[PDB]
RNA sequence: AACGACUCUCGGCAACGGAUAUCUCGGCUCUCGCAUCGAUGAAGAACGUAGCGAAAUGCGAUACUUGGUGUGAAUUGCAG
RNA sequence: GAUGAGUAGGAGGGCGCGGCGGUCGCUGCAAAACCUUGGGCGCGAGCCUGGGCGGAGCGGCCGUCGGUGCAGAUCUUGGUG
RNA sequence: CCCGUCUUGAAACACGGACCAAGGAGUCUGACAUGUGUGCGAGUCAACGGGCGAGUAAACCCGUAAGGCGUAAGGAAGCUG
RNA sequence: ACUGGCGAGAGACCGAUAGCGAACAAGUACCGCGAGGGAAAGAUGAAAAGGACUUUGAAAAGAGAGUCAAAGAGUGCUUGAAAUUGUCGGGAGGGAAGCGGAUGGGGGCCGGCGAUGCGCCCCGGUCGGUGUGGAACGGCGAGCCGGUCCGCCGAUCG
């Protein structure tokens, strides 16, 4: 520790590398949820897609 | 960007810029905030006065919504009125605009700065400082309280 | 083509700068490397040792990069690139790229004769 | 770029102008340059400068 | 041998050109390189140097502060090597001729509504090649967060330097060294 | 053995440039496309193009056959640039050719 | 370009499809430009065929030792197919030399390029003669 | 460009599917074009080569040779043609393998299945290519 | 006000005003910076 | 102090060795879809099984396969 | 016009390797790699070229990226005195 | 005088190194900081998500009292501003 | 939610000391009483056309011949670097050798290693030439100011 810096408080003392959550499936999740909504809309036709 | 990293400029210089005598060892002064009172004492006192110790009262389960109180100053009050409404204010001196700061996400009205000259305003707010009320009144306006 | 350059070329040094001890060790190649050792007598410039390259050896800016024939080299890969030297035939000479086919070298050589552009390696792979 | 007539006529609406904002990019205005006239020769060789 | 320091060479560094790659800025630099050389005008020399400067060395100037400094100087042209921002705290905007590298959208609208004009530095050269009848202004250079942390360390006597803390509250550097009841106050 | 600093999937691959800067870049590119000197400087063959910006009738939007599409390019003078692309078709040098490129 | 030439030079001076660079960016660096309307093929704002409204093109035309003299039209900067005012010349060198001087210097089109244009015409004309007959002198004396 | 999600554009997968293909699949992969005379007759462009077909070699050192197929060696991706042979160092005669894409079928070994296959191939062309 | 001619195709107002976007500043530095960063996405 | 031997050295060729270059039915990473082991004897282990086979792959005394259906003329190193 | 030492250390301008986005090219009339008592350029990192071998790929330029540069570590594996 | 290395001091009777090829070491990530480039500016940020879209992991659009940081500080706090 | 199973798509990833330990009869050969440990090892050619036959030898094999575009691709065979080794050729050597600088001797290499043109005369040949007509355009900003190409006269040179 050296110089004038904010006191560090990184919470990286556990096995954090085993609990990293990536988001590479974020575009895929958007696709899957859109397909589910599209499928739901046809099931409940002519009921409004906005729900109750 | 690897090609701009200075280690590349140090290729072929043995010590990689960390010296022959001192070297680059693992943790020659302890890890993190170690020794804050013993061998890093000067650093903490010089750059972080007040770091060690306890002050004030605890507050168990403190919820910040209870303390929500956004403030707006006198000098910024006129900027909330729409431009089209500003022209109306100068077109009829008999009436005055009603500025309800709560509709713009403000609770208390503070008194920094001055109001537009020769323009009375009726300010509607939850809270107001005494200077803010005085400046509003001396300009021909009035203060209304809400909740 | 008559070269435009008129000042004589003065080479401050014609020998190459050989890496120290590249003679001793096969694995140590001749390409220059600045010795970084603390005791290195070459780095410390003791007399009777290998010489190190420094800016003082820089050649005259007016004669720098000039071939012995009096021209500067420009590498050409086809006939179109050769035409770029039409207005610089007294300053720049063309050299056909090493990987150009013999068939395309004949076109370049013939075109260079029409443009009076010097070709440094016009006899390459024509036998 | 090859523009169709319909696409070319939509550029003003999509990107707006220097005076009014875009219709499809909420609150967007075209950027201004730091130099109104980039023709140095006109500025340098103008009567005002050369006087 | 010669008894000099660094062989008599300068050890100072100043900007001889802009660090930016903005093509328009480089054209302005070329314009004012010519003006400074061929006129010897001190105004042109100052303008050229400020065009080289970094962002923090070209701070913005608020419209309200521009109005105050332009009071009683309507004929003069205001010149700023930087950006002019709008100020909601200013109510009356008089007509004024302002030359700046950049105008914010709100600042430009207010100036143009009041009958004023927003000029670029290439237009200024046509109207004031030697800077005649100009009001040269600079924005506040030291009004930024970083500067508050500069100077004597927070812990030395007679220091009002702002320390680096990750949060603000009773538990963040309010204890020993910040009050007499905890060791000392500093 | 194990490589130094093994590559990890949570490297910061993506970048979020501010939207206003992205719109600035697009506007500059659109403006540059109307300058014949810049279009030529980028390697496009527009020597037979009647005018820049090149605006064509909306009837081109109704073309359905590739043969008719190519005839449209010939009429407006854009075919030579399209012909350049086809004649430049070649295999990628280096390891990229076996990487489905 | 349709924009000021000075602006164009700022953009294309670093990279364009006609820029030919060899031997890196050190002292050995050599730079040429190969656009058809660059008399000396030099990468400079003066000779650039991209950053000037008024440019001169001199090159062989088809067959029969014809030389093309084309100048860019000032009002047609946005019409590539009609930007060039071509003039095919197939007369003696002296007649061609006068035509170049008339269309470059006399009308104040690009007086700074008069010397380059005449040299460009001289180089193009000489190469046409050699092509018809073939090399007969090495031009190495002096 | 392909749009079917079930179809891969991977070079690795394409090559593996080709060289590990079963014998029934290799039959289709080992197809040869019909001659200009047969194409106009049956309105069919390509056909899988058969043992008793007659073909003409149109590529390679044996270009112009004509003969009857004698063996469809699917394991080696080649066919053997009568009289298309070379001599070993010891004087023995061995057939030369030729890829079916480098020959043209001059006569077809017709049968009940072969004729039905020709109808299906022509049926699609007569409708999807002409009527459209 | 500048206008752009509309090319006509065989078998087919003939001018359109030049949109303001065509007069926008040309900033190669901005374009390069944005292009490199977004191509990573 | 020739010649020749020996040692060292330079070059041509020949050795020794498997670097480099170009490859790749493999690996690695990301994303997607699906939900299906077993006392009705699973996973695993053992032994056997082909005209000529040890292994790998397959199979179970019906043993590199029976039957049905599809495809429509091979399998193949040799033999028959 | 003046001036030139430099370990530890800092910085600038450059060289080289492998991809990606572009652009300009080369190659069975012989690419890469490799070999050479061929020649030349650069203070230098390196670069260009002749000849040979080889038999199918490769390079320049702008931008951008990285598992990007070795004489040492009783370094690792393989090979050889 | 043999290189590399620690050292006030190495040609050292200090240590590593028989030889060659290939491999071989300041990296990725989170927080913060100064500096610089760029955009906008009392604001700024399309970040969870939604609308879509190169038939599409990109690009494009969406902030309606959302949220973060900034726009006001002092006090342990009640509070004042 | 999903580094297992089954199926599928993709990549600015690795390219046989890399990438999974394993691209191949790899969790195999092999080691350990045992729990366990755990490799090395890919590329002839487009096609085997994988070298008949002659001759020497106990044999391996050599010599010649044959196949092939190529055996300078001959079954661990594409390319074939370095250490190290043999041989032929040049040269040196009184208890190291190498190395820096400077010449010399002997080699090797280099015709852009080094030119042969230019000016003025006439002989011939060839090819074009003020003033008016057309064709397609241009510079300067309606109007002035131009060149290029074709044709016709005159001029009679270049
Ligand atoms: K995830
Ligand atoms: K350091
Ligand atoms: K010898
Ligand atoms: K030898
Ligand atoms: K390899
Ligand atoms: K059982
Ligand atoms: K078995
Ligand atoms: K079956
Ligand atoms: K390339
Ligand atoms: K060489
Ligand atoms: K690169
Ligand atoms: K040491
Ligand atoms: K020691
Ligand atoms: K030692
Ligand atoms: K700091
Ligand atoms: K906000
Ligand atoms: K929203
Ligand atoms: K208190
Ligand atoms: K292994
Ligand atoms: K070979
Ligand atoms: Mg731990
Ligand atoms: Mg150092
Ligand atoms: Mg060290
Ligand atoms: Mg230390
Ligand atoms: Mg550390
Ligand atoms: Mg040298
Ligand atoms: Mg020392
Ligand atoms: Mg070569
Ligand atoms: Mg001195
Ligand atoms: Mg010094
Ligand atoms: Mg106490
Ligand atoms: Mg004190
Ligand atoms: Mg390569
Ligand atoms: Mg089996
Ligand atoms: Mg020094
Ligand atoms: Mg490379
Ligand atoms: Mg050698
Ligand atoms: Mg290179
Ligand atoms: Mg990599
Ligand atoms: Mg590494
Ligand atoms: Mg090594
Ligand atoms: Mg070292
Ligand atoms: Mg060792
Ligand atoms: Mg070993
Ligand atoms: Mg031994
Ligand atoms: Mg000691
Ligand atoms: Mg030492
Ligand atoms: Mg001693
Ligand atoms: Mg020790
Ligand atoms: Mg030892
Ligand atoms: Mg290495
Ligand atoms: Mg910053
Ligand atoms: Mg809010
Ligand atoms: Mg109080
Ligand atoms: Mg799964
Ligand atoms: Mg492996
Ligand atoms: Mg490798
Ligand atoms: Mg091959
Ligand atoms: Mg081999
Ligand atoms: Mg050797």
């Amino acid at each position: 520790m050296k110089h004038n810096n904010v006191i560090p408080n990184g919470h990286f003392k556990k096995h954090w590398q085993n609990y990293v959550r990536t988001w590479f499936n974020q575009p895929a999740r958007k696709t899957r949820r859109r397909a589910a909504r599209q499928k739901k809309a046809a099931t409940i036709f002519p009921r409004p897609t906005a729900g109750s | 960007t690897t090609r701009f990293k200075k280690n590349r400029k140090k290729r072929g210089h043995v010590s990689a810029g960390h010296g022959r005598i001192g070297k680059h060892r693992k943790h020659p002064g302890g890890r993190g905030n170690a020794g804050g009172m013993h061998h890093h004492r000067i650093l903490f006192d010089k750059y972080h006065p007040g770091y060690f110790g306890k002050v004030g009262m605890r507050y168990f389960h403190k919820l910040r919504n209870k303390f929500y109180c956004p403030t707006v100053n006198i000098d910024t009050l006129w900027s909330l009125v729409p431009q089209e409404v500003k022209d109306k204010a100068a077109a009829n001196k008999g009436t005055a605009p009603l500025i309800d700061v709560t509709q713009f996400g403000y609770f208390k009205v503070l008194g920094k700065g001055v109001l537009p000259t020769g323009q009375p305003v009726v300010v509607k707010a939850k809270l107001i400082s005494k200077n803010a009320e005085k400046k509003i009144k001396e300009n021909g306006g009035a203060v209304v309280l809400t909740a | 083509a008559v070269p435009l350059l008129n000042k004589k070329v003065v080479k401050k040094r014609v020998k190459r700068f050989i890496r120290p001890q590249s003679d001793r060790r096969i694995t140590v190649k001749e390409s220059w490397r600045r010795p970084k050792g603390i005791d290195s007598r070459v780095r410390r410039k003791f007399k009777g040792c290998v010489l190190m390259p420094n800016i003082g050896y820089g050649s005259d800016k007016k004669t720098r990069h000039y071939l012995p024939n009096g021209f500067k080299k420009f590498v050409v890969h086809n006939a179109s690139e050769l035409e770029i030297l039409m207005m610089h035939n007294r300053t720049y000479c063309a050299e056909i790229a090493h990987n150009v086919s013999t068939r395309k070298r004949k076109e370049i050589v013939e075109r260079a004769a029409q443009l009076d552009v010097v070709i440094t390696n016009k006899l390459a792979r024509l036998h | 770029i090859i523009w169709t007539k319909c696409a070319y006529e939509k550029l003003d609406a999509i990107y707006g102008t220097f005076d009014k904002p875009s219709q499809e990019k909420k609150g967007y205005l075209l950027p201004r340059p730091k130099m109104v006239n980039a023709d140095l020769a006109r500025i340098i060789n103008s009567d005002e400068v050369q006087s | 041998g010669i008894d000099l320091v660094a062989g008599g060479k300068s050890k100072k560094t100043k900007r001889t050109a802009p660090k930016s790659d903005d093509v328009y800025l480089k054209l302005l630099v070329k314009l004012y390189r010519f003006l400074a050389r061929r006129t010897g005008s001190k105004f042109n020399a100052v303008i050229l140097k400020r065009l080289f400067m970094s962002k923090i060395n070209k701070p913005p100037l608020s419209l309200s502060r521009l109005i105050t400094y332009a009071t009683g100087k309507g004929d003069n042209i205001v010149v700023l090597v930087g950006t002019v921002t709008d100020d909601v705290r200013a109510y009356e905007v008089p007509k004024i001729k302002v030359c700046a590298l950049k105008f914010t959208e709100t600042a430009r609208a207010r100036i143009e509504k009041a009958g004023g004009e927003c000029l670029t530095f290439d237009q200024l050269a046509l109207r004031a090649p030697l800077g005649q009848n100009t009001l040269l202004l600079r924005g506040p250079k030291n009004s930024r967060e970083a500067v508050k942390h500069f100077g004597p360390a927070p812990g030395v006597p007679h220091s009002h330097t702002k320390p680096y803390v990750r949060a603000k509250g009773r538990k963040f550097e309010r204890a020993r060294g910040k009050r007499n009841s905890r060791g000392y106050k500093a | 053995g194990r490589m130094f600093a093994p590559t990890q999937t949570w490297r910061r691959w993506h970048r979020k440039i501010p939207v206003n800067q992205k719109r600035y870049a697009v506007a500059s590119a659109i403006a540059a496309s109307s300058v014949p000197s810049l279009v030529l400087a980028r390697g496009h063959r527009i020597e037979s193009v009647p005018e820049l910006p090149l605006v064509v009738s909306d009837s081109v939007e109704g073309i359905e056959k590739t043969s008719n599409a190519i005839k449209a390019l010939k009429q407006i003078g854009a075919y030579p640039d399209a012909e350049k692309a086809k004649d430049s078709h070649a295999i990628r040098p280096g390891k990229g050719k076996m990487r489905n490129r | 370009t349709t924009v000021p030439g000075q602006l164009v030079w700022e953009i294309v001076k670093k990279n364009n499809s006609f820029l030919v660079k060899e031997f890196g960016n050190g002292t050995a660096g050599v730079v040429f430009s190969k656009e058809p309307n660059n008399l000396y093929n030099l990468h400079s704002y003066k000779h650039s065929g991209l950053a000037n409204k008024k440019t001169v093109t001199i090159q062989p035309d088809g067959k029969d030792k014809s030389v093309l003299l084309a100048t860019s039209k000032t009002k047609k900067q946005n019409k590539p197919s009609r930007l060039l005012n071509k003039s095919v010349m197939k007369k003696e060198f002296s007649r061609m030399a006068k035509a170049v001087t008339n269309q470059v210097g006399d009308n104040y089109y690009r007086p700074d390029l008069k010397k380059a244009a005449l040299a460009r015409l001289s180089a193009v004309h000489r190469s046409l003669k050699v092509t018809k007959s073939g090399a007969k002198k090495r031009n190495r004396q002096a | 460009m392909k749009y079917n999600p079930r179809v891969s554009s991977s070079r690795r997968k394409s090559r593996k599917a080709h060289f590990t293909a079963p014998s029934s699949v290799r039959r289709v992969l080992m197809s040869a074009p019909l001659s200009s005379e047969l194409r106009a007759k049956y309105n069919v462009r390509s056909m899988p080569v058969r043992k008793d077909d007659e073909v003409q070699v149109v590529r390679g050192t044996y270009k112009g040779r004509e003969g009857k197929v004698v063996q469809v060696y699917r394991k080696k991706w080649v066919i053997h043609i009568e009289r298309i042979t070379r001599e070993k160092v010891n004087g023995s005669t061995v057939n030369v393998g030729i890829n079916p894409s480098k020959v043209v079928v001059s006569k077809l070994r017709l049968d009940k299945d072969r004729r039905s296959l020709l109808d299906r191939k022509a049926k699609g062309r007569a409708a999807a290519d002409k009527d459209k | 006000i500048p206008t752009t001619t509309v090319q006509s195709l065989e078998n087919d107002s003939a001018a359109v005003p030049l949109p303001a976007v065509m007069k926008a500043p040309i900033r190669p530095d901005v374009v390069t910076y944005v292009h490199s960063n977004i191509s990573k996405n």
